[PDB]
């Protein structure tokens, strides 16, 4: 999931 | 300890205060404003992929707003990693189907979409009248309870912080976060309800929240057979990744 993964670390 | 039951509890009070789609305020504003039966014929008249490509970037505008909601919430970020993802992916809708009862007039059953309200009828073109049906019973059971901000603050944190998510790595901690937020939200609701069940009767609509969302990655598999370009090009990127 990078894309929700990316979201978490913003 | 009440101290902790008490921080826990204001930490996602604020958490909620800073990240729903819309404000409190902005509904009270946006309170008296249906579509236009222009409005509601052009809806109508979208094709089914468009109106499904739209819908896909309301619920993904709304799911941002839940991560961030959990970004906020310290005994969430303290989970380890990988089941933040679980917990968020399994979660994200459910959560926005309680927040989309914030936003849902129980009066003329409207929900609030792009900006006014609209009744099922303005999602026609979907083709899944039985989806959008069984989203506007939930939304008009909750709002008979005539819940606070706090308590829909509350309850939607602890139904995103579910123990019961399969694949959880570290299940008694969400529990014992859960089981807090519960503790606090039984409390609050003394505030307003006088005689409950309240409650009782909040986490019983749990599975029918579930029911709705796994209806609704149904309805979506399905598209994804008819029209597989428009998914894996035109939807959401984030849209994608939670449900395919
Ligand atoms: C597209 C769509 C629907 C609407 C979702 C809405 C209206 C979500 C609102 C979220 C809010 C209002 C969030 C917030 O404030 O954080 C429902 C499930 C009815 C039926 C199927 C397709």
């Amino acid at each position: 999931h990078k894309i929700l993964h990316r979201l978490l670390q913003e | 300890t009440m101290s902790e039951i008490d921080r826990i509890a204001q930490n996602i009070i604020k958490s909620h205060l800073e990240t729903c789609q819309y404000t409190m305020e902005e509904l009270h504003q946006l309170a008296w404003q249906t579509h236009t039966y222009e409005e509601i014929k052009a809806y109508q008249s979208k094709s089914r992929e468009a109106l499904w490509q739209q819908c896909a970037i309301q619920i993904t505008h709304a799911i941002q707003y839940v991560v961030e909601f959990a970004k906020r919430i310290t005994g969430f970020m303290e989970l380890c990693q990988n089941d933040q993802i679980l917990l968020l992916k399994s979660g994200c809708l459910e959560v926005v189907l309680v927040r989309m009862c914030r936003a849902f007039n129980p009066l003329n059953n409207t929900v609030l979409f792009e900006g006014k309200y609209g009744g099922m009828q303005m999602f026609k073109a979907l083709g899944s009248d039985d989806l959008v049906n069984e989203a506007f019973d939930f939304a008009k059971n909750l709002c008979s309870l005539q819940l606070t901000e706090e308590e829909i603050a509350l309850f939607s944190s602890a139904v995103l912080i579910s123990p019961d998510r399969a694949w959880l790595l570290e299940p008694r901690k969400v529990q014992k976060l859960q089981e807090k937020i519960y503790f606090a939200l039984q409390h609050v609701i003394q505030k307003n309800h006088l005689d409950d069940e309240t409650l009782a009767k909040l986490i019983a609509k749990i599975p029918t929240i579930t029911a709705v969302c796994n209806l609704h990655g149904e309805k979506l598999q399905v598209f994804k057979q008819s029209h597989p370009d428009i998914v894996n090009t035109l939807f959401p990127p984030l849209y994608k990744e939670l449900f395919n």
